[PDB]
């Protein structure tokens, strides 16, 4: 398949394809290095401002992959064209803390800060090299004094509240993520972990709370079907308590018993894809009906 | 750039505070006395794409 | 409860968070039209 | 009590731990329930942050609804951790294991290591936990838990060598896309044309 992908292809799709993936920025070092050093050897012609961002997306994936004869590669071509550049700094620090000798990479990056005091790549650097070389709570520590000291990066909010999730401290990564979803409110990503941080917290007025979250995003994409699982949930949990009234107890069930109907559906018109579907349908169906009978 | 930052300050203090709350979270019943028929149209249009 | 079988629990155990505050201060209630 | 799997489990936990090397797994192994344990085959459950439960409830719930058609049971829980120098079971690890010890009265707790985890792997590495209610926890030092070594070997480095793992589909691609399933036919296939 290596050949024939290398038959029917283009360099403009490549080069196409790759920006597509450096706008997703997805994980796919294998594929990305894989298409690399083809365009790199093929081409090699034009292109020079687009080929200086291809080459350190290259050599970021072949740091991850297994490669560092091509990182080196790269890394002496952007140095060539380049001779004073942070960014060159900062991705050659990255392959020193890779290889070894973390503290040679630490003081490249105290001269890079002396240099220039606003780099938010250095100290984000720093901060990774220590949430890996120590504990967790100093780089929280030293994260949330950067933050204090920006205020400006949602990256630095997502990564707090996903240290924070590990630590089980949803009381912290509550507020971060409605921090992050005040900036963002057409994201139905970021109201359906909040939700779901919410709901692991526990409590009737949490499991309501989240539950509301959990409809709202349903209706901004009607893609996701994580989202109405987690209501469904909520509402069955929230039948199950005794604290509760009654008439909030038979419009929660009403509300379980649509989402009921709406898995049924959506299981239904997918059987028609394949033959191998309908075991699926039936398995969710007896899945469905059991919770049915629990919950009547 | 500027500096007049006390008195920005001071109107920024003072405009948060003539900020009311209005929660837009508690109109739910809308969504729940509706139709997902969006949500097969788009089903379908996924499905023809493959795993390259 | 044992009407849900599988039910996985979750519990938790200087003030540098920016804005979680460990006093929730209520009472807050501004009524200005002018 | 002796340990013992299909080399088709161990092959899936494997690639299921290859296609995401970067972030934790997770995996469930079912077993048939009619001294030893014998296990038939794992679900991979999910991967990324790996810390949430009610998302493990629909995943758990489902997997029940399976179990009860085709008269299977749920043997134990595995997990990797994401950092090559950890080999320790999580908290949340040791709740699932304890919910699952409350209905069987086997649950062995799977830890995949990642210091010993290259093309060539040696045979066993695997972390085999024994823990209960109370505060027993002993890991097994080494014995042996699969069949025929030199034939698993060969399928491993057969389906590692040819880049034919990323068909391998997870409980959250199901949701994202319902077209996939989880139950990895085109693996068994495989594993079944390579005896």
């Amino acid at each position: 398949a290596k050949v024939s992908e290398l038959y029917d292809v283009t360099w403009e799709e490549m080069r196409d394809k790759m920006r597509k993936w450096r706008e997703e920025n997805s994980r796919n070092s294998e594929q990305i290095v894989e298409v690399g050093e083809e365009l790199i050897n093929e081409y090699a012609s034009k292109l020079g401002d687009d080929i200086w961002i291809i080459y350190e997306q290259v050599m970021i994936a072949a740091l991850d992959y297994g490669r560092d004869d091509l990182a080196l590669f790269c890394l002496q071509e952007l140095r060539r064209q380049f001779p004073g550049s942070h960014r060159v700094k900062r991705l050659t620090g990255m392959r020193f803390e890779a290889m070894e000798r973390y503290d040679d990479a630490i003081q490249l990056y105290d001269r890079i800060l002396q240099e220039d005091p606003t780099n938010t790549a250095a100290r984000k650097r720093k901060i990774a090299i220590r949430k890996a070389q120590g504990k967790n709570v100093e780089a929280i520590r030293e994260l949330n004094e950067y933050l204090e000291q920006f205020v400006g990066d949602q990256e630095a909010w997502h990564e707090l509240a996903e240290l924070y999730i590990n630590e089980h401290d949803y009381a912290k990564a509550a507020f971060c993520l409605e921090e992050l979803m005040m900036t963002n409110p057409h994201n139905h990503l970021y109201c359906q972990q909040y939700a779901e941080v919410k709901y692991t917290q526990g409590g009737l007025e949490n499991l309501e709370l989240s539950r509301k979250y959990f409809a709202q995003a349903l209706k901004l994409n009607n893609r996701n079907m994580r989202a109405l699982f987690g209501l469904y949930m909520s509402a069955s949990h929230i039948a199950s308590n005794p604290k509760a009234s009654a008439k909030t107890k038979k419009d929660n069930m009403k509300y379980a018993s649509w989402a009921a109907s709406q898995i049924n559906r959506a299981y239904q018109f997918a059987g028609r894809s394949k033959k191998e579907t309908k075991y699926s349908l039936k398995a969710v169906e007896d899945m469905l009906e059991t919770l049915q009978i629990t919950q009547s | 750039m500027p500096a007049d930052t006390n008195k920005a300050f001071k109107t920024e203090w003072e405009a948060l505070e003539l900020t009311d709350h209005q929660w837009a979270l508690d109109d739910v019943e809308e969504e729940l006395m509706a139709k997902d028929l969006h949500f097969e149209g788009m089903f379908k249009k996924e499905l023809q794409t493959s795993i390259f | 409860g044992r009407r849900f079988k599988w039910a996985i629990e979750l519990s938790g155990p200087s003030l540098y968070p920016v804005g979680y505050l460990d006093k929730q201060v209520p009472d807050t209630s501004v009524q200005e039209t002018d | 009590p002796g340990v013992k799997l299909t080399t088709q489990a161990y092959c899936k936990m494997v690639l299921h731990g290859a296609k995401y090397p970067h972030c934790a797994v997770n995996g469930l192994l079912v077993a048939e329930k009619q001294h030893h344990t014998l296990f038939v085959d794992c679900i991979p459950l999910f991967h990324g942050t790996l810390a949430l439960a009610p998302m493990l409830e629909v995943a758990l719930t489902l997997i029940d609804s399976w179990c009860k058609d085709h008269s299977y049971v749920i043997a134990g829980y595995y997990q990797a951790n994401e950092r090559v120098k950890d080999a320790s079971p999580n908290q949340v690890a040791e709740k699932v294991a304890s919910r699952i010890a409350e209905g069987f009265s086997d649950t062995a707790l799977i830890m995949v290591d990642n210091t010993k985890f290259t093309m060539d792997c040696v045979a066993p590495t695997i972390h085999v936990y024994e823990h209960h209610e109370n505060r027993w926890r002993c890991r097994d030092p080494h014995h042996d838990y699969c069949e025929d070594w030199p034939e698993a070997q060969r399928i491993s480095a057969s389906l590692l060598d040819s880049r034919s793992y990323e068909t391998l589909v997870d409980f959250d691609n199901h949701l994202d896309d319902i077209r996939n399933d989880w139950t990895n036919p085109e693996i068994n296939k495989a594993v079944l044309h390579l005896c």
